[PDB]
């Protein structure tokens, strides 16, 4: 989705 | 080969990724293939075989997961930002289904974190074209599984595809390379040590990669429908 992995990191 | 400082570090970088990936995924290959196979541990799956036993047993967790890992890796974090969604974006596809064949064998799939299993044959029989979204996963997971590799060689395999420089939009590629070369290092190492009876297994995982890609292009456009 590019939105949750922007987030984890 | 010898055993030098050069070769003690690459093993101590399997050994680092191999620690991350038990913490980060939950369900490994050594559990997967236990339950599988006859010495399973607790409680036997719901095996779901036809229309009944669907009933009598009526992707976004494992994003997670992988992003996780992927900072442990020695130099991710340390690379630009967009660069490290990038690869994350194009990749994340290619482990998951990596990560599928440990849960797959010849007659179905582990589901539930290892609380079900769903024949192949009864996901074919889906109507269409739900019937085919699985099928090439299992094709690709037959051969994939015939390398019999474990999870101290998928660790250092999934972190590869990760550092892959040829993603499209990195800002840096370079540096991805270098890390890449290192864990490719590691990889043709791990290997060799631990596969003393197949031959050229380390030019056949990286042939793998490439049918990685094809099923992921493949399920992109099953999923334009």
């Amino acid at each position: 989705l590019e939105a949750i992995i922007r987030k984890a990191l | 080969m010898q055993l030098n400082p050069e070769s003690a570090d690459l093993r101590a970088l399997a050994k680092h990724l191999y620690d991350s990936y038990i913490k980060s995924f939950p369900l490994t290959k050594a559990k997967a293939r236990a339950i599988l196979t006859g010495k399973t541990t607790d409680k036997s799956p719901f095996v779901i075989y036809d229309m009944n036993s669907l009933m009598m047993g009526e992707s976004v967790e494992a994003v997670q997961e992988i992003t996780e890992y992927a900072k442990s890796i020695p130099g991710f974090v340390n690379l630009d930002l967009n660069d490290q969604v990038t690869l994350l974006k194009y990749g994340v596809h290619e482990i998951i289904y990596t990560m599928l064949a440990s849960l797959m064998n010849k007659d179905g799939v582990l589901i539930s974190e290892g609380q079900g299993f769903m024949t192949r044959e009864f996901l074919k029989s889906l109507r269409k074209p739900f019937g085919d979204f699985m099928e090439p996963k299992f094709e690709f997971a037959v051969k994939f599984n015939a390398l019999e590799l474990d999870d101290s060689d998928l660790a250092i395999f999934i972190a590869v595809i990760i550092l892959s420089g040829d993603r499209p939009g990195l800002l840096n590629v370079k540096p991805i390379e270098d890390i890449q070369d290192n864990l490719l290092q590691a990889l043709e190492l791990q290997l060799k040590l631990n596969h003393p009876e197949s031959s050229q297994l380390f030019a056949k995982l990286l042939q793998k990669m490439t049918d990685l890609r094809q099923i992921v292009t493949e399920h992109v456009q099953l999923l334009q429908v």
